[PDB]
């Protein structure tokens, strides 16, 4: 299991996949012009798994750039890394989708999808041993809810062995208050649900919470939000990217992270939490387990974790983090799954992310995440209830009949997910 | 029937095809197969400026479609904080109950109106009023784990 | 002179297959380059020694050994170490894409993959044979590829070669170095299948080696290369019977005699004294008596379990170094007193003694002291149930609601597999307590 094959899709997907491909290639010691000036092995050792190696020692990402809307791609190529792209791989339309999911799934889209596939098909060609794809996009906006679904089912029937993962960005009215965005994102979570194997949940409202009331920022930007995506994105991808004790990969992590293959949303943790411009051990396990710390907003106090995966960034004692990660499981044992027995994993990374010594990652697969579940459940209804602009999907070929179907399996999503909070081992 | 074109204006956003229709007879309360009224549909559909002109041509603000909605109620659902203002202005009913047993107040409670949520409190809303699965407004900021909301509902 | 075939699978194996081989080369004095100097007979022979290593017409003295695993990244390292120019190339064996800790993938749809050409390098060494005994098996319980891929070859082996022996060399899963959440059910399912096809099998329990490095060895936090240097000094010991000249366990018949009465309690315990740090190179050298005697203390177990909750079945003491026959019989009359030791009514109640007098050797870079003697014991006693009753507990809490069941049915297995494996398991149980 070796190269991965990214593909960013609609504006926000392009905005955090262009920060993702700032961030690991200043870890990786990689200019943007593509060219190596680091000063460890550790840099190089994994550099394949996003890298394509070009003549000249060119490193160039396996990035795939896609969107309806045409002023993305001059908003990429004006970016820090925006020459680092192969100018074959940006596949754009002429016109929006409007933030209507329909536009993206059935029409716009679909019109050019078979293009962004020839260009997947070319990079998977070029792969030893793919192991699999990674998609960046937000489920509020109809690009990258609507198209990136519809471009993950076509890469699922044509590459149904390798895995497909999502950081999928979750609406809140608190950043945009667009009342179609619980519409697409509950058409988008039913596609989810079945068609991808790991999908980490990046919340806006969550986000959004971190910069007002913990950075203290009264108004908060893209930008502030971004530089929190941007370091869940390093700290979640770290054992993929460096050598490690594991030789991690995407499908050992699902393994052992998905018990159900319904429950398959992460809730992503980062500790600790810093702002642009602006730590021991038992602090950074407590942070990285408080309800202020998460990347979701749920209180993970109000469920039980399934499995959980915890990466450790720095030069630290691994003695320090086995004794505190057991100390955190021993007091706070009513919130994890008996029946789950060893279902907390830790690993330690020597190389820290920019302007920190210490890090803490982490990756819960919690019963909890219903909470945000049911937010946007809420919020479907209230406009469902209504039919309130139900004639802009209906017009563009949708059945109302799919509405009631999104409803239904996002329902049923929670009653699973609070089927296992109540399990007892007996 | 110049009340079906009038209804497909107000939704529109055609403020001439509104005047001109009014001029000639167009029953300003006319319903669809639902029982929205060309006032729900501009509402619905932010159109300040015709919400204005029925008003002024005998709409009755307080109309109720077949689900119990009012003006109001789909102007907070929607988030036209300019429309509801002067919904209130013009004598809306801003404890109108709906068939689900929602308030305009549980409709911006739910989509994060804040702003809505103030207005609707300065003019009285009822935030002891219970939907059909015994709910107050307060009730969601707390299910919903929404700090900002619940500042706002204890002022 | 029969040859012995050792079979390394996976990570685990292929690690233990590595420090094994370097203690083999010290204690026979062959390079890494596979000289031997000491070997008067260049091209070929029938010393003891050859049941583990042929000859070619250079002189060179290479392992009768295979190693297997589905990615290639652990068998590199060897293809790269010191030991590079000792194996047959074409004995080292690599897929590209791993099993993933999911014993389907192994067995079932990667393994296939890969089988065939396994046994044909697996035929090309027993080809080279005279007399060949059997095979010894490395691998761990936990591994997509230890359990399912081990599996799938050990039902192979069984048709292709019938009158051969096959012994493995299991590791036991700990929570302390553990790789995967489903460790139990790979446990498990690997058991199962493998149950009719081995006749003897040495478990090596990862948490009783971790507190031994612990406890003995002052280590604070024990690595792989910690735990295998310990183990490899242990296989070293049961194997040395059968690679030098002896009167006890000389071949793998023999193994089955001495230790299993019936086929499936085929699971004998390994206790293994002095574990001493190689800080204290000064240490009071102990006597036949006081290792003798550590050899009943839990603590110095291979699998952590507690033999006076159960009933022994057979007892072989294996010594090495500096040891007189009559200070072993007076030490084992001693022993012999002690109400801890229990056997069962329908088995004579004797110890069968094997010494070698060369003292074990030391690895350069080993945490252990230098010993002028030292003893390994072999005991098949009901109480390694304990073990088997732990691991079938996280299996249950974890089978009851089908958590991660998915993963294995996915990759062609069926459901059912799951409770026909759990029901073998609850007879392995009932075994040993209708025993004792
Ligand atoms: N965190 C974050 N969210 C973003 C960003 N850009 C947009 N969003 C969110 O994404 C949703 C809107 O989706 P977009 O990505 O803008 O839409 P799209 O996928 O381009 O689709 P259409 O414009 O409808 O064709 C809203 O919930 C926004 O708040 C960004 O840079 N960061
Ligand atoms: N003693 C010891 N145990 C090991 C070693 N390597 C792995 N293990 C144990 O073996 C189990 C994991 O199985 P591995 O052997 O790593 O897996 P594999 O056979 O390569 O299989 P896949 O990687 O899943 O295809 C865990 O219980 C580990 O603690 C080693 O060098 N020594
Ligand atoms: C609960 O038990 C488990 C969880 C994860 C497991 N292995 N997969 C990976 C683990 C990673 O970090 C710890 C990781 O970083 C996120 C990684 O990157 C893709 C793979 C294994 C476990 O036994
Ligand atoms: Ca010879
Ligand atoms: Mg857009
Ligand atoms: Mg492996």
């Amino acid at each position: 299991m070796r190269e991965i094959v990214h593909i960013q899709a609609g504006q926000c997907g392009n905005q955090i996949g262009a920060k993702f491909w700032e961030v690991i290639s200043d870890e990786h010691g990689i200019d943007p012009t593509g060219s190596y000036h680091g000063d460890s092995d550790l840099q190089l050792e994994r550099i394949n798994v996003y890298y394509n190696e070009a003549t000249g020692n060119k490193y160039v990402p396996r990035a795939i750039l896609v969107d309806l809307e045409p002023g993305t791609m001059d908003s990429v190529r004006s970016g820090p890394f925006g020459q680092i792209f192969r100018p074959d791989n940006f596949v754009f339309g002429q016109s929006g989708a409007g933030n209507n999911w329909a536009k993206g799934h059935y029409t716009e889209g679909a019109e050019l999808v078979d293009s962004v596939l020839d260009v997947v098909r070319k990079e998977s060609e070029s792969c030893d041993c793919l192991q699999g794809f990674q998609l960046t996009h937000s489920l509020g906006g109809g690009t990258g809810s609507g198209m990136g679904t519809l471009l993950i089912s076509k890469i699922r029937e044509e590459y149904p062995d390798r895995i497909m993962n999502t950081f999928s960005v979750m609406p809140s009215p608190k950043v945009s208050d667009t009342v179609v965005e619980p519409y697409n994102a509950t058409l988008s979570v039913h596609q989810l649900v079945e068609n991808t194997d790991e999908t980490y949940c990046i919340d806006n409202e969550a986000l959004y919470d971190i910069c007002f009331r913990t950075l203290k920022l009264t108004t908060p930007t893209y930008g502030d939000l971004n530089h929190l995506v941007s370091a869940t994105m390093s700290g979640v991808t770290t054992c993929l990217r460096f050598p490690g004790q594991l030789n991690a990969d995407l499908r050992k992590l699902a393994v052992n992270m998905v018990p159900f293959p319904r429950l398959h949303f992460f809730m992503p943790g980062f500790a600790p939490l810093t702002s642009r411009g602006s730590l021991t051990v038992p602090e950074l396990t407590q942070q990285m387990f408080d309800s202020k710390n998460m990347m979701a907003a749920c209180d993970p106090r109000h469920g039980r974790y399934l499995t959980v995966a915890a990466i450790f960034r720095g030069r630290m004692s691994m003695k320090e983090v086995d004794e505190q990660m057991l100390n955190v499981q021993n007091k706070n044992s009513s919130y994890f799954v008996e029946w789950i027995p060893n279902n907390v994993k830790t690993a330690v990374c020597d190389i820290p992310p920019r302007g920190l010594k210490m890090s803490a990652t982490f990756i819960g697969n919690s019963t909890a995440i219903q909470e945000l579940f049911k937010r946007i459940s809420e919020q479907f209804t209230a406009m469902f209830r209504r039919k309130a602009f139900l004639h802009w999907y209906t017009g563009e070929g949708m059945d109302e009949m799919e509405f009631t179907e999104a409803e239904s399996n996002m329902n049923d999503l929670v009653s699973e997910y609070q089927q296992y909070q109540d399990a007892t081992a007996d | 029937d110049l009340g079906k074109k009038l209804l497909e204006a107000a939704r529109a956003g055609q403020d001439d095809e509104v005047r001109i229709l009014m001029a000639n007879g167009a029953d300003v309360n006319a319903t669809d197969a639902s029982g929205l009224t060309p006032l729900h549909l501009a509402a619905t559909y932010g159109h300040l400026e015709i919400v204005e002109v029925l008003l002024k041509h005998g709409a009755d603000v307080n109309a109720i479609d077949i689900m119990g909605s009012t003006p109001l109620h789909l102007a907070a659902l929607i988030g036209h904080l300019e429309i509801v203002e002067v919904l209130l202005k013009h004598g809306a009913d801003v404890n109108a109950v709906d068939t689900w047993g929602d308030t305009p107040l549980h409709l911006a409670a739910i989509m994060g109106h804040l702003e809505i949520v103030e207005v609707l409190l300065k003019h009285g809303a009822d935030v002891n009023a219970q939907d059909k699965f015994g709910k107050t407004a307060f009730d969601i900021s707390i299910d919903n784990g929404n700090e900002d909301l619940a500042e706002i509902l204890q002022k | 002179m029969r040859e012995c075939i050792s079979i390394h699978v996976g990570q685990a194996g292929v690690q233990i297959g590595n420090a094994c081989w370097e203690l083999y080369c010290l204690e026979h004095g062959i390079q890494p380059d596979g000289q031997m100097p000491s070997d008067k007979t260049i091209g070929g022979g029938d010393d003891s020694f050859n049941t583990f290593f042929s000859e070619t017409g250079a002189g060179k003295h290479v392992p009768r050994a295979v190693f297997v695993d589905l990615e290639p990244t652990v068998i590199d390292e060897v293809r790269t170490g010191t030991y590079r120019q000792l194996f047959h190339p074409e004995q080292l064996i690599t897929g590209k894409e791993d099993a993933a800790n999911n014993y389907a993938r192994g067995h079932y749809t990667i393994g296939k993959e890969i089988i065939d050409l396994v046994l044909d390098r697996i035929r090309k060494l027993a080809d080279q044979c005279t007399g060949l005994q059997g095979f010894l098996v490395f691998h761990s319980f936990g591994g997509g590829t230890g359990s399912g891929f081990t599996s799938l070859l050990m039902e192979r082996l069984s048709v292709d070669y019938g009158k051969k022996s096959k012994l493995e060399f299991s590791i036991y899963p700990a929570p302390q170095v553990s790789t995967a959440v489903v460790e139990p059910y790979n446990s498990i399912l690997t058991t199962h299948t493998t149950l009719e096809h081995s006749d003897c099998a040495f478990m090596v329990d990862n948490e009783a080696i971790y507190d031994i490095c612990r406890r003995n060895l002052d280590i604070e936090r024990p690595t792989y290369t910690n735990l295998n240097r310990l183990i490899s000094q242990i296989v070293s010991s049961i194997t040395a019977s059968l690679r030098f000249d002896g009167a006890l366990n000389v071949d793998l018949t023999e193994f089955q005699t001495n230790l299993v009465p019936y086929p499936r309690i085929h699971f004998p315990l390994a206790t293994y004294a002095p574990v001493i740090s190689a800080e204290k190179a000064y240490h009071e050298q102990l006597s036949v008596a006081e290792i003798t005697n550590a050899c009943f203390e839990p603590a110095n177990q291979m699998v952590k379990c507690d033999p006076r909750h159960g009933k022994y079945m057979a007892c072989c003491l294996l010594y090495r170094g500096d040891v007189v026959p009559k200070d072993v019989n007076a030490a084992i009359a001693t022993i012999k007193t002690k109400r801890s030791i229990q056997f069962v009514d329908w088995c004579p109640t004797g110890f069968k003694v094997g010494i070698n007098y060369q003292p074990p050797t030391v690895v350069p870079g080993g945490d252990l002291a230098k010993v002028q003697r030292a003893v390994c014991m072999l005991s098949n006693t009901t109480a390694i149930a304990e073990a088997w009753a732990r691991l079938d507990h996280k299996f249950d809490l974890m089978y009851a609601k089908r958590a991660f069941v998915h993963w294995y049915v996915g990759e062609g297995m069926e459901e059912g597999e799951f409770s026909e494996a759990r029901e073998d398991m609850a007879a392995l149980e009932k075994d040993y307590e209708e025993v004792g």
